[PDB]
This record gives structure tokens, sequence and C-alpha cells, in this order.
């Protein structure tokens, strides 16, 4: 879904998607009845005309190639992964956009009794992403409520971006999405007016244009087959039932108020591999890391 | 005046209307000295919408549904994008100015009374076009009558035609479908598949182009009973007689290209054709059930030498065909009757157990080992 | 080694310039007995800068965009060229193609010498160089290298210094000027191929949707901006802009077997002029250039000149097509009931406005307002009569494209009109700016003898009791005007002498009561004083033709 979840294109540089103009190329030579001029080839003209975003540029810039997630190290914070998108309009605007993510594999904490494994939150990143590639997005100011901050003494709520909820799984997004919706917002509708709107572009424009190449056709069929609902639906506890994976559920996204980290080394032709943490999650051999002398300490 | 009864009529006058004022609206080419000038235009969405001149008893709506009723769809017409195209050759030592206009399909919505049309609407849609040239010298002078169009006129055809608006051969084929590829070039009647009509005139030529920007193709299903021969259910078995996958999408281009004499002027005809098959269901010497599939094909073109108008009725809903005569038949296996396979090639004795299949006329698919008479 | 004065010149060398060692880098054909090879090129969007210390890349670039075709914000209109070549019975041909460009130089002359030169290449069509061959044959070698920048078109220097009446009446109007139009200075040039003998050679001008763009030059950007001038020519002619990039011209060359043929194609426009004729003055003007669908010429196989003032040529037939079109500012009352023998259309704000009314058969009208004043203009829509129809009524065809009949655009003055109107047409009545005095327009048949009077307004001056003179908007040719007045002194059963001053047939008719008695025929205005003596007190009535209007204005004198 990842790999074909294109951002949507931009129409033809005069706007729209239906179709491109004629060209008239290949003049037969004449004969005895001359004047040929007519029978010849007809072309598309712009052939696959619409524009694309998601694209990286050489240094040069003049080579261009399809990219819509590309992951990087962590920023300036070393244990610190972040989603971030290439265009905010066009990440809430229902275009999409291509997304960077900022991932520290060589580092992990320990929970209760056992390690979290580095593929879930891979995993969280790339579903983050989808709300990227798909520009649901929503605004900066839809944060819900998280914690009453009790060790305060002023009364203070700490706040949430919805799509955090959303991805990040366990019982705190099971809380905010209730049978009856005891919480509502305009960005849900807006969200799903916008993906309809654009599956019917894609279904009666696009889909029937034939100077459009597969590349692009075939990935935004798939892409649109995805009802808007399933990806609200896509959170952590699906993957970690489907990998058996344990991980923090409760305030998950609030835990550096609760403990302080211990951070520990993983290398990875032994510590870890294609099935996972060797030897298990709970039983693994791992050394604490030299950088856990490193760390911030702000109240 | 007319000659018709009291009532609505829906009348089509043809293809070749240019309208008023609009004759150098998309511009010209000026050629000279045994140069060759070539224009063209592709009509698309939006020197494709229809102009509507509605009375009170005929508002938009019902001008819009009457015609394409009896006449060509032009809503499902309009939106497959057509290239035309006009070639002259300037004289040697001489300049030629050529320029292109829209040609239209004018339709109507009389009510007659007492041998007097008392109301009329009128419906314009964009066909496919015209270019109008003439031999010029720098600085002569040339009547406005060739620049400028001061009523609506007809150029290819003059009809008149209305409609009122109503308030046993023996085949020895054994029991089992068929699907009988009946022929090629099948068009519907009353023009209703007309890509349209272009007027070359002396010395020039013309080209109508389906350039297939688009996948869209509409075939057509008329079946006898839609519980068994349902679309998709015929569909599935013209897959298994001639390998038919694509129906409602195509890739194939066609072109006509007619290149007029240099005496008299010429006008050419393209229409969009049908191949029709036909699945029948063969049961002791009689056809119980028949289907009928128009899936669409690659146009017809027709050449006539460019000819007063006598109001003329509307042919009945069918079919014609001009194509060549054609029937191939073709048997194929009958769903819902399950197929037994024997994996080994009967060398030369083999036994088989008919399975549990308790009576339901069931298929042995089979070969043999060596060839030889069984 | 020039001829020029001491300074900085522009110079443009002109298309064909042909790159060194660049030869073979697109590839080349490789066609077999009787096949025809077709090879070219097709662009929807980089030149090459060679500077020299004083004159910098950006200096060059303004200088050479001043004067000639601009390259880089005009380059995003596509281009395309193909060369088509057949090889013989039962030999090889190999054909390849490069890169035709224009050679923009500047340069700076002391003492009647170049010292100094700097050279842009601007990219254009291309160029096919083909042989026959054997295998086996060895081919020299200057056919496939080319070790100098050469030119193989028409050499060229343009080098540039680096330092009558019109009887119209008030209202607006579009005239189309004629098709053809190309930029000075070879600024709409798509550019040249040069086609060798027994070849072909085609050059295509693809056109992206709603990526034409046409040239606006206005007289006042208030009144006649961009958006307006669209909207007129709309009303007009049905004038669309995105309906010109759909379409796609191309021009083809066949070189005969014996020499080689250059085919040079411009882009061309067509022109469209919107004026605000009043009181015979063009108060307001503006023009637009639409995309047309290019010019061709044929040439065949080095004066230093100077280059052309900014401008447009016609390479078109001539034209001019005046249509008059209804001003957006003034509003339009309609009459629903078609006119048949009488009516009394009462108006509803003392501002000039459009009444627009068809009649219920053909006849010879008279259209006054209470006691002549003011005084009409009726026009005509053009077009109307064939689309939608109802018997007895009015049916809206929205036609805004006016052809004017007759009428004066002077209110002070009373007057009446005397049209035959057409049934199947759609006529307009123009207010001007009155008072709230409760005026009306009475239409009424007549079938009388007031049908001599076709097609021209009445003037009633009865001021006359004594030469008195009184002047008008003169009509066009062919064109008729009317008088009537009254002669002093009582009625009991006066030489009078009938002329103009400066325009050129006419008629007198007297008035018996309306059953005019014809008297005189074609009298000769001019000056002419041959006077005639009338009955004091009776009415008169005087027509005038116009055959000769050397005039806006006309003046009648009456003695």
């Amino acid at each position: 879904l990842i790999s074909t979840a294109i951002p949507f294109p931009y129409g033809y540089i005069g706007g729209g998607y239906y179709a491109p103009n004629m060209i008239t190329f290949g003049s037969a030579p004449k004969s005895n009845k001359k004047l040929n001029s007519l029978i010849s080839s007809t072309i598309p003209f712009p052939y696959a005309g619409y524009r694309e975003t998601n694209y990286l540029s050489s240094e040069d810039n003049k080579s261009f190639y399809a990219s819509n997630i590309v992951i990087f190290g962590p920023g300036a914070n070393i244990v610190e992964n972040n989603t971030v998108f290439y265009k905010k309009e066009d990440a809430e605007n229902g275009m999409g956009t291509m997304t960077e993510i900022w991932f520290q594999p060589f580092l992990t904490y320990k929970y209760d009794e056992f390690y979290i494994d580095p593929a879930i939150e891979l995993i969280k990143c790339l579903i983050k992403s989808l709300y990227f590639l798909y520009g649901i997005k929503p605004s900066d100011d839809l944060v819900i409520p998280y914690r009453l901050r009790s060790e305060l003494e002023n009364i203070e709520y700490s706040q949430l971006n919805i799509v955090d909820l959303l991805v990040s799984g366990g019982i705190d997004p099971k809380f905010i999405n209730t049978d009856p919706y005891w919480f509502t917002d305009n960005y849900f509708s807006n969200a799903k007016k916008v993906f309809e709107d654009h599956r019917n572009i894609y279904e009666t424009q696009i889909e029937g244009n034939n100077a459009i190449g597969n590349d692009i056709k075939l990935r935004l069929k798939q892409k649109f087959r995805i009802n808007i609902n399933d990806i609200w639906e896509l959170n952590l506890n699906y993957f970690s039932k489907e990998f058996s994976i344990m991980m923090p559920d409760r305030f998950n996204n609030a835990l550096k108020h609760f403990y302080r980290k211990q951070y520990y080394k993983i290398d990875y032709p032994e510590n870890y591999s294609i099935n996972g943490f060797v030897n298990g999650q709970i039983n693994v051999q791992l050394s604490l890391s030299d950088r856990n002398q490193d760390i911030i300490n702000k109240p | 005046t007319i000659d018709l009864a009291d009532g609505n009529y829906v009348v089509s006058r043809g293809d070749g209307w240019i309208l008023s004022r609009q004759n150098q609206i998309l511009g010209g080419s000026v050629i000279s000295n045994g140069s060759t000038g070539i224009v063209g235009d592709l009509r698309v969405n939006d020197n494709a919408i229809p102009y509507y001149y509605p009375t009170p008893s005929f508002n938009e709506e019902y001008i819009k549904n009457n015609i394409q009723t009896v006449f060509a769809n032009f809503t499902e017409a309009n939106q497959i994008p057509i290239g035309f195209e006009f070639s002259k050759t300037a004289p040697s030592n001489k300049n030629l100015y050529m320029y292109l206009q829209y040609t239209y399909i004018r339709y109507e919505i009389i009510k007659v009374l007492q041998h007097e049309i008392i109301e009329r609407a009128v419906l314009y849609v964009p066909s496919l076009g015209y270019v109008k040239s003439i031999e010029f010298n720098p600085g002569e002078k040339i009547n406005k009558d060739f620049y400028f169009l001061t009523n609506d006129k007809c150029i290819l055809n003059e009809q008149f035609l209305y409609k009122k608006i109503l308030e046993q051969r023996v085949l020895p084929y054994s029991n089992g479908l068929y699907v009988i590829n009946k022929g090629d070039g099948y068009i519907r009647t009353n023009d209703k598949d007309l890509i349209g009509t272009l007027l070359i005139e002396a010395g020039s030529s013309g080209s109508i182009i389906q350039p297939r920007l688009r996948n869209t193709t509409r075939p057509l299903f008329t079946t006898s009973n839609d519980a068994k021969f349902s679309q998709q259910y015929t569909e599935e078995r013209l897959k298994d007689a001639f390998n038919v996958q694509l129906f409602n999408t195509s890739t194939s281009l066609f072109k006509f290209v007619e290149e007029a004499p240099s005496n008299k002027n010429i006008c050419i005809k393209a229409y969009n054709t049908y191949e029709k098959y036909e699945l029948i269901d063969y049961q002791n010497g009689s056809i119980v059930n028949k289907a009928e599939y128009y899936l669409p094909s690659l146009g017809y073109c027709e050449v006539t030498n460019a000819p007063e108008v006598v109001k003329t009725q509307v042919a009945e809903d069918g079919f014609i065909q001009n194509g060549p005569e054609e029937e191939i038949v073709v048997g194929v296996i009958d769903p819902s009757e399950n197929i037994q396979e024997i994996n080994t090639a009967i060398s030369d004795n083999y036994t088989y157990n008919i399975p549990g299949v308790n009576n339901n006329p069931f298929y042995i698919l089979f070969t043999v080992n060596t060839t030889g008479i069984y | 080694t020039i001829d020029l004065a001491d300074g900085n010149y522009v110079v443009s060398r002109g298309d064909g310039w042909i790159l060194s060692r660049q030869n073979q880098i697109l590839g080349g054909s490789v066609i077999s007995n009787g096949s025809t090879g077709i090879v070219g090129d097709l662009r929807v969007n980089i030149p090459y800068y060679y500077p020299t210390p004083s004159f910098n890349e950006e200096y060059i670039k303004n200088n050479i965009q001043t004067v000639f075709a601009n390259f880089t914000e005009a380059n995003q209109i596509p281009i395309g060229f193909e060369f088509s070549k057949t090889a013989p019975s039962n030999k090889n041909l190999y054909m390849y193609l490069q890169y035709t460009y224009i050679r923009y130089e500047i340069i700076k002359v002391l003492q009647h010498e170049i010292i100094e030169r700097a050279v842009l290449y601007v990219p254009s069509l291309g160029y096919v160089k083909s042989i026959e061959f054997n295998p086996g044959e060895k081919i020299n070698k200057d056919f496939y290298f080319l070790t100098n920048d050469k030119c193989i078109l028409n050499e060229q220097f343009l080098y540039k210094k680096i330092l009558r009446v019109l009887p119209y009446s008030n209202g607006l109007y579009v005239i189309n000027k004629g098709d053809g139009y190309i930029r000075t200075n070879d600024k709409d040039l798509i550019g040249t191929l040069l086609i060798e003998a027994g070849s072909s050679g085609s050059i295509i001008q693809p056109r992206l949707r709603n990526t034409t763009r046409p040239l606006f030059t206005t007289s006042n950007d208030a009144k006649f901006s961009q958006q307006y001038t669209e909207e007129r020519l709309k009303d007009a002619f049905n004038v669309q802009l995105f309906n010109t990039s759909t379409s796609l011209f191309k021009f083809v060359e066949e070189a005969p077997s014996n020499k080689n043929i250059c085919i040079k194609a411009y882009n061309t426009y067509e022109k469209y002029e919107l004026i605000d004729y009043q009181n015979g003055s063009i108060v307001n003007k503006a023009e637009y250039y639409l995309p047309s669908l290019g010019y061709c010429e044929v040439t065949n196989a080095v004066v230093k000149t100077q280059v052309a003032e900014d401008g447009f040529i016609q390479n078109g037939p001539e034209e001019e097509i005046v249509v008059g079109v209804i001003d957006p500012s003034e509003n339009i009352q309609e009459i629903n009931t078609a006119i048949s023998d009488n009516y009394t259309y009462n108006i509803p704000n003392n501002n000039p406005f459009y009444i627009l009314f068809t009649v219920n058969t053909t006849g010879i009208y008279k259209i006054n307002a209470q006691n002549n004043l003011p005084s009409l203009k009726i026009y005509e829509a053009i077009g109307s009569g064939n689309r939608n129809f109802q018997s007895g009524n009015l049916c809206d065809d929205d036609i805004k494209a006016i052809n004017y009949i007759t009428g004066f655009d002077s209110p002070n003055a009373k007057s009446y009109l005397v049209v035959l109107l057409n049934k199947d047409k759609n006529y307009y009545i123009r207010v001007p700016q009155t008072s709230n005095i409760e005026n009306q327009i009475k239409f009424k048949r007549e079938e009388g003898d007031l049908r001599n009077l076709m097609n021209s307004s009445v003037n009633i001056i009865d001021n006359l009791n004594s030469a008195h003179y009184y002047t008008r908007q003169s009509p066009d040719v062919h064109d008729y005007i009317s008088y009537e007045f009254t002669i002093p002194g009582n009625f009991n059963n006066s030489n009078i002498r009938l002329y103009t001053s400066y325009n050129q047939i006419g008629t007198l008719f007297r008035v018996t009561e309306y059953n005019l008695i014809n008297i005189q025929q074609n009298l000769n205005l001019l000056n002419s004083t041959k006077s005639i003596r009338l009955l004091n007190g009776a009415i008169y009535i005087l027509k005038v033709e116009v055959t000769e209007l050397n005039n806006y204005n006309i003046k009648l004198h009456i003695d």
C-alpha cells in the first residue's frame, strides 16, 4: 500500500485530467494519387502529461526518480523517530505528498520485561506517512485531551494530535473512537468528501485516458480501492497482534513523564534478523548503550 | 407550412450547419508557391458544448431528452475526442488563404397546428468542422460574404427527418451453447452512430481520425431471457469462443482520409460500427434462448458526391450491415457442467469409472498417446 | 571590415546555423530498397552563451530580447519538424539529423572595425543530411564531421545600434481587420527548414491546451480592459480563446529532384479593433491579436540591413468587417408580444436603454416618441430569425451584435423613424438620455404614402419664420435622410433654395392631410441653389439620399 499510494498528480499544464491534444506526424510520400500528407500517424502530444510531486531530483537537476518514502537517520536528537511531509499544503488538501522518516534502528528501550522491537516503530512511522501520502493530514489544532497533569499545581491538560492517537494504538484510541461518536469534528467529513471527490476524478477522468502510462494509472487504481475509513482504523494494535510484538499500550505517547528510559545497542547481523529479535523479545541478550550517560534531563 | 398532422415533432436537418458571425473564430492559414497547408482540430470538451434555443413549451431538458431518444446521443458521443484535418495545396506562384470553422447538426422540436408550424426550438450539436479557401493577390479586395456569414446555412446535407412525439433454415447443430460471429460493420439506423460528415472541396483533402485518446467504447446487448443470458454471462461465453478480452475499452485507432478530385467536391461520412455475436441455445433443432452482443469495431466510411428537400420519417430501430457476409459458428463448453480430466494419455485401452456425477451431464477431458482411430 | 559606426551593435544572422562536432549526436537512420525513412523531432520546451568581458550573459540576454524574439519566457511554445526520404531501388540510404540554431552576435565597433564580439546560439529547427551508400564503400569524412560553425541557410545580417470618413453612429464597434498578421523583425518566426533534392520536409506547430497567448494593446485600461475586450469580441463574433488551443497546423514541402527548397514558417495573428466611435471621433481603441493558424513562405538559395521598427505586417488578404455591439452599460427591456398594427410602449430612469422587439408581419412602420422627442435609433440583431421561434411572441436569441439601420444621436432635435421591419427578425431601439415627463414609444404600421421614406429618419424642424441651416449626422452612401418643414405664411393656396454644404440625390413631397404628393426628383444638392417656389403654410417632405459622403456631418440649407 505504501508503494502504491503515490501522491495524486496534478493535471496538464492547463488544468484537467481528461484527455491531451493530438499530433499528426509522419506524412506518407507522394504517389500516383499523391498528396498523402493526411495519411500519417496520430500521436498523443503530451504523453503522461500529468505532473507528479513525489520525485527526488539529482544534483544537476536534470534527472528525477519517483519516491514515496525516504528514510533518513535521526535529526539533532539521536533517539527520536519522526515523519515529515514534503509539502504542507499538499499533505492536507487531498493531493498527497511524499514523506521523509527519521528512524534510529540501533537503540531501543525496555518496558516492563520486554524490549521494543524497532519493526513496530518503523511500522508506526509508515502508518503515519500513509496519511501524508493520501493528503488526509488534519490541521495542527485538532488536539484531543490526553492526560491531566496531576504533577502540576494549576489545572492544565496535555493535548495530542489525532493522527498520533489513531496510529499509536492501545487503549487510548479505543477510549476516543466509540460506537457512537462522543467526539466528532468536521475534519472527518471534509476528508471523506475530498477523498470521494478524488476517487470520482480518477474514475471518470484518469481511468479511461489512453495517453497515461500504467505505472501511474494502475497505482492510482489500487490507491483508491482502499476506503478512507480503512486508513483511520489502521493502528499498531493490528500489527502487534499480527506479529506477536509486545509494546507499551497505555499512555504510550507520554511515557517520558512516567519512567526514565535506558537504551540498548542493537547490531543487526546478530541481535536482530528477518525473524525479529534473536531468542525472542524477552530473552534476547542486549548490552546497555554508552549513551545512557549523555541523556539530557530537563525537568 | 408543413403537410404533417397536429402535434409535436422531433426533426433532424442533418450535418453541415455553420453558425452566423462565427467564420474566422479558429483562425486561418496562408500558403504560397506550391506549399501544402494542413489544418487540424480536436473536439473534446469545450468546442463540443451544444447550443440550446428553447421555447416555453420546449425547455432545455425537453429538447435534450427527445432528440437523444430518436437520434444520436450527443451527450455520450461528445465525450470521446474526435480529430479532423484538412489539407490544401497552394497553386504555383499564387497565394491561398484558408480558414476553418465549426459545423453543427441542427435539431428542432416543432409544434404543428392546422398544417402550420406555430413553435420551434433549435439545438445545435458541434459535429466536425469545415474549411473555406480562396486564392488572393496582395491588395485585392474580397467580397465580405466570404469572410462574414449573417445567417445560419447548410453546406453538406439538406434533409428533414421527422418523428412524431407520442405522449427457417435447417441447422445441424447438436444441443448446446453456440457463439456465432454474424459479421462486422453493423451501424444503427437514423444515423445514431455517425461520427460525422466532412465536405472536402475540389483539390483539397480531408480526414476524420479516432485518436483513441480515451479507452471508452460502448457495446450493445439485446437478450431474450436476462435470467440466463445476462450481459456478464454473454461476455464470458465470448471470451470462451473467440477469446475476446476487451469489451468496454479499446486501443485500436482508425483514420478515414479522402482526397477530393480537382473537378467536383466530395463529402465523406464516418460512422461507428459494431460486430455482431449471436449467443444461441440450440435444443432439438430449435433455438430456445438467443442473445445478441454488438462489440464496438473500427468504423465505416461512406464517400458521396455532394448534391428540393422532402420531409421523410425516420426508419424503425434496427441495424444495417455494411461489411461482408460472415457466419462463423463455434460451440462452447456449457458452464454449470463439471469437467472431469484424465491426467494420462490413453495408450491403447482405458476404462474410466464415472464418479459421484449423479446424473448431471458432464465433460471428460482427455488426449491420446498416439494418433489413431478409437 | 565593417561599414558601421563606433559603438555597440546587436546583430542577428538568422537561423540555419550548424554547430561544430555535433553532427551525429542525435543518431541516424538506415533505410533500404524502396523503404521510406521519416525522422524528426517534437519538443514541448537551453541556449548557448559565449560572452566577453564587456558583454556579460545578462547584458547579452537583455539586449537580444529587447529587439529580436524572446527566448527565456518564449520557450513555452512547442515545436516540431520532420524529414522524409525514400531509398533507391537496390541501395541503402543513411540519413542523420542535427539541430540548426539562430546566431545572435553583440559586437563593439571602433574605427569601423569589429574589436569585440559575443555570440548567443538559440535552438531552432533541424537539418537532415543523407547519403546513398553501398556496403564496403568509404565515405568522405567531411560528410560526417563539421570542424567549424557554418550556416546552411539564407545568410543575413540584421543589425541594430545598442544605445477616411466613418459614417458610424455613437456606440461600440468591433472590426475584424484580417488574418496573417506577423510581428516585425521575425519575432513570430517558427523557423526555416532546408530540404534537399528528392526529399520532403514538414514543420508542425503543436498547441498545448490553454497555452495560447494573444496580444492586447489598449488605449485606456480603465474601460477597454482585456476581459472587457474579450467579452465584446464574444458578443460580436463569439470569439473565445480556448478554442484556438485545440487546433494545429502543419506545412509540407516536397523539394524537386533537381534543386533544394527552403521553407519558412511563422505564427500569425488575427486583428480585432474594439473602437468607441462617438461624435465622429474615436474616443477609445483596443487591439486584440488572436493566435491564428500560421504563415508559410517558399524561398531558394550579405547586405547588412537594419532592423525594422516594431509593428505588424499583414500577410493575409485585406479585410474590414465592422460589427456593432450592444453597450453592456445600457439595460435591455423586451416587448414580448409581437407588434402587429399599433403599439404604445411606456418607458419605465432617464438613461439610454435598448428596447428589444419583433413585428408580427413585414411592413413599413413609423416609430416615434411623445411629440417626436427624444430622437430614437433603431438597430437589428444580426442572425436572428432562424433559431427558437414562437408564433405571435418574442423569443430572445441573446444576440448582441447589432447592425445599425437609421436614427440620429442628437436628443435635442426631434424626429421620427420610418423603417421597413421584417417579420422573422429581432430589432433594437436605443432610447438616449432623456427628464421625467413620462415619454412613450409609439409603433404604428404605415400602409399609406409614408412607405416612400423607407429606412430614413424624418426631422420635423419647423422654426422657419423669416436662410436657415440644420446640421445632422450624414448617412452612409446609398442611405436616406428626410426633413419635414412648414413654409412660413398662413395658407392661402416663396422661392425656397435647398442645398447642402459638403455632402452630395434629393426628392420633395407635399404633405396633404399622410398623403404625400411627389413633386421633384433627382436633385443635386451640392450647393446647387436651383430654388423652388412653394405654397406658404403647406407642410413639405424633403428626402435626401447620400451618394458622396465627404464629411461626417451633413448640413441642409433652406432658403
